[PDB]
């Protein structure tokens, strides 16, 4: 089951980051509490404006981050596409000279 | 070169503040000052007021910002009373009588 | 006019962050006004000390935004350069054995 840990390893990263950000939910980021109700019930929003803040800065940045890995594992994906394409068209439809491009 | 455009008349604010009569807090008449032009240094050198507070601007830059209109609220209320109305913080005063933004 | 898409695209892509980088400087980020010198004018420096700091750290969070997006972007291109570049000594100044990759 290990010669497509390439393949499973994309999928796994991708529903690990999934996972990662849904946990961030769960953070209190300094905030008083996790679940984004109760900020506003128990405190009067006057103060609890100053909580959410601690909430959506550290959320928005959770998804910042999140953006940004699959901006970069695109472009690696984005690469390794380019690679097939190349080898699909190069090594299926035509016959390689590439030494040791298509194996 | 600094090249300041202001667009002058006067400002009644000495009306205002020393009215023989104050308006009732629920009940108060709005007073429109404008067409003229303000200086709030005088008020903050007289310091006739026993505490000058600013929650929106600062007085001493009062005079660099400029504003079109001012509308002063006039209101007699107890010192605790006085207190009990600011922005963020929930008073009797701003309950029932009067409310601030 | 769709030929030139690729061109087309590179070139809105890189004006539109400029713009929403821009936009951003009309944006409050919690701080009272988005003009730098109202928060001067209309409020005593030690309080508008933490005020400025929502406009910076939004602002200059903003920076990393558009600086990061413009790093992998352009790592896009330095891939696509290189393909120009492959083709230009391969395709133009030889003759290519590799199928489909000239067309
Ligand atoms: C109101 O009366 C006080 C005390 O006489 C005076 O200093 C102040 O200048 C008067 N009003 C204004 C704001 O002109």
């Amino acid at each position: 089951a290990s010669a497509l840990g390439k393949l499973q390893d994309v999928v796994n990263q991708n529903a690990q980051a999934l996972n990662t950000l849904v946990k961030q939910l769960s953070s209190n980021f300094g905030a008083i509490s996790s679940v984004l109700n109760d900020i506003l019930s128990r405190l009067d929003k006057v103060e609890a404006e100053v909580q959410i803040d601690r909430l959506i800065t550290g959320r928005l940045q959770s998804l910042q981050t999140y953006v940004t890995q699959q901006l970069i594992r695109a472009a690696e994906i984005r690469a390794s596409a380019n690679l097939a394409a190349t080898k699909m068209s190069e090594c299926v439809l035509g016959q390689s000279k590439r030494v040791d491009f298509c194996g | 070169e600094s090249i300041v455009r202001f667009p002058t008349n006067l400002c009644p604010f000495g009306e205002v503040f020393n009215a023989t009569r104050f308006a009732s807090v629920y009940a108060w008449n709005r007073k429109r000052i404008s067409n003229c032009v303000a200086d709030y240094s005088v008020l903050y050198n007289s310091a006739s007021f026993s505490t000058f507070k600013c929650y929106g601007v600062s007085p001493t830059k009062l005079n660099d910002l400029c504003f079109t209109n001012v509308y002063a609220d006039s209101f007699v209320i107890r010192g605790d009373e006085v207190r009990q109305i600011a922005p963020g913080q929930t008073g009797k005063i701003a309950d029932y009588n009067y409310k601030l933004p």
